[PDB]
RNA sequence: UUUUUUUUUUUUGACAAAUUUUUUUUUUUUUUUU
């Protein structure tokens, strides 16, 4: 591995254990292996590859685009897109991206407060292009009413009941998928009652063991 | 035309850098000096080089030159600019 | 280049201090009379460090060696381990922790190992302070037969306090019949350097409890063979032993991988009496010492003088004798008398690096510190380079 | 967030800005969180003792995170003047 | 900016602003007591002229008007009641 | 709060004037700022010069709580305060970066120019804008010497300053240099004044 | 001593219809005896 970065070498010496920590203090992810590390089970899916052609001269630079969304059923998704001139490293790449970017969703109830979280905490829109992507509680048994990507991202993204509703031209599974994650991402982005009370503000990990784990020397 | 390449240019400056002691503003010397001082696979390249260090060292003498810097530039640092009394706070 | 002094404590313990390591916090002190002795690092430039000592009587027979483990593993559970062996050779522990208004050092005592283990003779020790190679921390020691006994520490097990010592390995003696292990180290790459009173070194791979490798003395004659102080470069091969002749001091260098020698450190010309014996100090070399960037070498002799060694260049950089006052010129060369040792007849006992701004002043973070522990029981505090 | 049987769940819960008080969430990275120092006799710093302020994004974007910052540190105790309730 | 008490702001930073965008809506127009030349007796003028006044008696020009404030004629002291 | 001690001494005072610090600008304070201790006739702006030392003590008590001292980067493209920002270097644990900054300085490794700091101070917003920015991507929180005219952008804790004349800028780095070794370091606040010159600082002529 | 200084421009109309392209994870040996 041999990590560069502040990050990477607190998650390899066993310091930052959850990925919870990093998402409290807002630190940016560079390297896709923290999260990997932070993260075992997140499994990968390819949702869409198209070509995209460059025009030139003497023909047409033929390059794929790959959308992948990368999730465990608890609560983390990331979607990744890339461009390559072959589809392998395209996918690849995706897949590095998504896992870079990685939300976290709140996720709650629909009215009764019983064992476990099961829809959306909040009524949540994202727009990204021309598509909206509104997403709904719904209640216990109501199951994903999405479109089969949006279906699939929210499968991954660990939510069991949910209504969604959208607008303009999803026919372009990179742009209504980038709003679907802008709005999941909003769950937390928004004031709900319980969270008005004040926190004393914790002190990142990156700041408490600065010293002990900063960037390294020794030549020999 | 007879403009000088990368591999001259780069090489030559690195040479300065780490070698200032030698290098006298000769042309025939420094091109012994450059097979001796350093592998270098041709011998066209190698003159090459040669001239080129003779060129920065003939400019060197004149003014300190943007770019390179070899330890014996360095010692204005502390005593940089306590310079100049004028001769002949308040009031 | 130079070396400004900070502060010395003067007349510390009763009997001689022995080893003294370090952390980022303090500086750990045993000695002969029996306590346990911290010194605060973060000192306000203009004070006594008797001033923020701290003593705890431990064991009348008093302490010979005594090694320091300062690190956070969940959350941030300052742990301040300090593991010391007496001159009984009976092992114990002490986690260091200071009141929240007070600030006053509370020593509580541990005792992790069983009755059984404790029973065994032990000598030298250290901490390999893991970096999650190892599930938590490692500990190693020597004893009176050589077989090294190791340690994977635990200090949590389902987070909460629940400290424990499970056996990683015995390396067994090198030799048949056994020798006394007289110094011990091991490094971050995962190598086990224990040293033996005959000039014996024998080299040990962590993982399958093996022994990779041994030299022997450089002497084949007795004009004290034994090793004095084995250490490591903390990244790199590079592997640092000290050995003597008929009362003198020499260092030796070695690669850890092929065991291909790379210098003896010395110092020539006439007042040695033109000098066979290329030899680093005048007297016996009581300790070595890596600093924590890597390149450079410190190392004291019982003569005085603290000798600085570039193992780029495998060259003396500099000298600073501790107990006199020989400081500003320096015509540097081992002072031999006909009948044995130099004129210069004072008592070192240890030396060490401390990392680039533990202490507070002036020298501090600019530079790296250096500590040193005399005979008259002065410990002292040196800041480096002057240049900043 | 506390389910049928209390039970607390809501995976991580985020900051707040010390002058908005909007929710710092993950990809916010123009936020940010300051740490001061608490002084003693002589002044001093006192190490691994501070006093911290969050700030989101928006308001350094906006570029107005000075002003409030300054009040903050005004009525919490570690200033007097600067800030100005009456402008 | 951000924030600020508008309920005590400072008369630095309101006798500068328009009448009408204050906090508690308030003319910028006192009332005056003119001593004129001929007789000993003062007139009681509004600042703001809107007609040219004469004198209560001796019926002689007081003030005269302008695109803003009264414009008083030769040397006429005054008061502000 | 601070002790009494830690207050603008007469001598200081003197010395803030003799630069020029409290000189402010010609057009125009922004009211993102209020720092104005009332205009001056046929010329600029003045500045409250207690609430400028409180600030520099701010941002000091700042730095001296971040652990690792040499993760404070001094960003200068401004050719007036190079100088300034290399000795305050020197004499903190702190980073330089004079000159050109080079995009990517924060942004992302595989570049050598990759420092990761903890906290940033700048000498202009308006020159370095691009430092700023950068900045802006990464978390990090920022301290510029600030002018009234000039922008206030992710900039927190700024210290109205003057940032034209040579005397001024050498200057406040100094006072910032001088706390910081008050604060966690060896030097005494009231009986020792400190007899390095801020001669030592300022830019070069020739 | 805002401060120097400039001079112009033909004719060229068309080109028969139909006629490229698409996929996802990545992995190579041989040897008995005392």
């Amino acid at each position: 591995w041999v990590p560069v970065t502040k990050l990477g070498r607190l998650v390899k010496a066993g310091k930052i254990t959850t990925i919870e920590e990093i998402f409290l203090h807002s630190l940016p992810v560079k390297e896709f292996q923290i999260i990997d590390t932070l993260l075992p089970g997140l499994q990968d899916e390819v949702m869409n590859i198209k070509p995209v052609q460059k025009q030139t001269r003497a023909g047409q630079r033929t390059r794929f685009k790959a959308v992948v969304v990368v999730g465990d059923s608890n609560g983390h998704v990331g979607l990744g897109i890339k461009t390559a001139k072959e589809v392998a490293g395209a996918i690849r790449a995706g897949i590095i991206i998504a896992k870079l970017s990685v939300i976290p969703i709140r996720r709650g109830y629909w009215g009764t407060n019983l064992g476990q979280p099961h829809s959306l905490a909040t009524k949540t829109t994202g727009k990204c292009g021309s598509v909206t992507v509104r997403l709904i509680p719904a209640p216990r048994g109501s199951g994903i009413v999405a479109s089969p990507a949006v279906k699939k991202l929210l499968q991954l993204a660990g939510v069991e009941d949910v209504y969604t509703q959208s607008n303009g031209k999803t026919r372009t599974l990179e742009n209504t998928l980038k709003a679907a994650f802008v709005a999941i991402g909003n769950t937390y982005g928004f004031l709900t009652p319980n969270l008005w009370a004040e926190q004393p503000l914790p002190v990142s990990p990156l700041d408490i063991y600065s010293d002990e784990a900063s960037a390294q020397k020794k030549r020999f | 035309g007879r403009v000088r390449t990368k591999t001259v240019k780069r090489a030559s400056k690195a040479l300065i850098e780490r070698y200032y002691p030698k290098l006298t503003l000769d042309f025939q010397t420094n091109k012994r000096l450059c097979d001796e001082i350093a592998t270098i696979q041709s011998k066209r390249l190698r003159n090459k080089i040669a001239g080129y260090t003779t060129h920065l060292m003939k400019r060197i003498q004149k003014g300190p030159v943007r770019g390179i810097s070899f330890k014996l530039q360095e010692e204005e640092r502390e005593r940089k600019d306590q310079y100049v009394p004028e001769v002949s706070r308040s009031n | 280049k130079v070396f400004i002094a900070t502060a010395n404590a003067g007349k510390a313990h009763d009997a001689d201090i022995f080893s003294v390591s370090a952390c980022n916090s303090f500086t750990v002190s045993c000695s002969g009379d029996g306590y346990l002795k911290v010194w605060d690092n973060k000192l306000l430039d203009n004070e006594n460090p008797k001033d923020k000592s701290y003593s705890h009587f431990v064991h009348k027979s008093g302490l010979h060696h005594v090694d320091v483990l300062q690190a956070i593993e969940r959350d941030a559970f300052e742990l301040c381990l300090v593991a010391t062996t007496s001159f009984s050779g009976d092992l114990l522990f002490y986690r260091i922790t200071r009141e929240d208004e007070t600030k006053k050092v509370i020593f509580e005592k541990l005792d992790l190992l069983d009755s059984d283990m404790k029973k065994h003779s032990f000598w030298a020790l250290k901490w390999g302070a893991s970096n999650d190679r190892l599930l938590s921390h490692r500990l190693v020691a020597t004893d009176v037969k050589g077989t090294t006994y190791i340690w994977k520490f635990h200090p949590f097990a389902d987070l909460n306090w629940s400290p424990t010592l499970e056996l990683q390995g015995t390396v067994e003696s090198p030799m048949t019949p056994s020798q006394f292990a007289t110094s011990v180290d091991i490094s971050e790459r995962g190598l086990i350097a224990t040293g033996f009173n005959n000039g014996t070194v024998q080299i040990s791979e962590l993982s399958t409890l093996r022994p990779l490798y041994n030299f022997e003395s450089q002497h084949s004659m007795n004009n004290s063979n034994s090793i004095r102080s084995v250490k490591f470069s903390p990244q790199g091969s590079l592997l640092a032993i000290a050995h003597d002749s008929n009362s003198f001091g020499c260092i030796t260098l070695y690669e850890t991988e092929f065991g291909e020698r790379i210098g003896s450190l010395s110092v020539p010309t006439h007042s040695s009496q033109a000098s066979l014996g290329e030899f680093a100090h005048s007297s016996w070399v009581m300790s070595l010492s890596f600093n924590d960037s890597g390149e450079t070498l410190c190392s004291a002799g019982w003569d005085g003088k603290l000798r600085f060694w570039d193992v780029k260049t495998k060259e003396r950089i500099t000298t600073l004798n501790m107990h006199c006052d020989d400081i500003e010129i320096e015509e540097d060369i081992l002072a031999v008398d006909e009948h044995g040792d130099s004129l210069a007849e004072p008592g070192v006992f240890d030396v060490k690096f401390l990392k680039k701004g533990w202490r507070s002043g002036m020298g501090a973070d600019l530079n790296e510190s250096l500590c040193c522990v005399c005979l008259d029981r002065s410990i002292r505090w040196f800041r480096e380079a002057g240049g900043k | 967030m506390e389910n049928d049987k209390g039970q607390l769940v809501e995976l991580y819960v985020p900051r707040k800005c010390s002058a908005t008080n909007r929710i710092i969430k993950a990809d916010d990275h123009a936020s940010v969180q300051i740490n001061v120092a608490k002084v003693d006799e002589e002044g001093r710093a006192i190490p691994g003792e501070y006093v911290t302020y969050a700030l989101s994004g928006y308001v350094r974007s906006r570029g107005e995170s000075d002003d409030s910052l300054n009040r903050l540190a005004q009525n919490d105790g570690l200033l007097k003047n600067v800030w100005s309730y009456s402008r | 900016v951000l924030v600020q008490d508008l309920l005590h702001p400072t008369a630095a930073s309101e006798a500068r602003k328009h009448k009408l965008k204050t906090l508690v809506q308030g003319p910028r127009s006192y009332f005056l007591d003119v001593k004129c030349p001929g007789c000993l007796n003062i007139t009681t003028v509004f600042s703001h002229a809107q007609t040219a006044v004469t004198c209560e008696s001796c019926s002689t020009i007081l003030c005269t008007p302008t695109g803003g404030k009264a414009k008083l004629s030769e040397g006429t002291s005054f008061r502000r009641k | 709060s601070l002790p009494a001690t830690f207050d603008l001494t007469p001598e200081d005072a003197q010395l803030l004037l003799a630069a020029n610090t409290h000189l402010g600008a010609r057009n125009v304070q922004v009211h993102q700022e209020p720092y104005v201790f009332n205009a001056r006739p046929d010329g600029v702006h003045v500045i409250n010069v207690g609430k400028t030392w409180e600030k520099l003590v701010l941002a000091a008590r700042i730095i001296a709580a971040i652990p690792n001292p040499e993760d404070v980067v001094a960003i200068s493209s401004r050719t007036f305060g190079q100088r300034a920002v290399l000795k305050f270097a020197a004499h903190t644990g702190a980073t330089p970066i004079a000159g050109r900054f080079t995009p990517g300085s924060f942004t992302n490794y595989i570049t050598r120019s990759f420092k990761e700091p903890r906290l940033v101070i700048v000498t202009d917003p308006r020159s370095d804008a691009q430092a700023i920015k950068e900045a802006s991507y990464v978390n990090i929180p920022v301290i510029a010497l600030t002018d009234l005219d000039s922008p206030s952008e992710f900039v927190d804790v700024a210290i109205p300053c003057n940032n034209r004349g040579k005397h001024s800028i050498g200057l406040i780095w100094y006072l910032l240099a001088r706390e910081v070794l008050r604060l966690r370091g060896a030097l005494v606040d009231r009986t020792q004044p400190w007899s390095i010159m801020p001669d030592l600082y300022f830019y070069r002529d020739p």
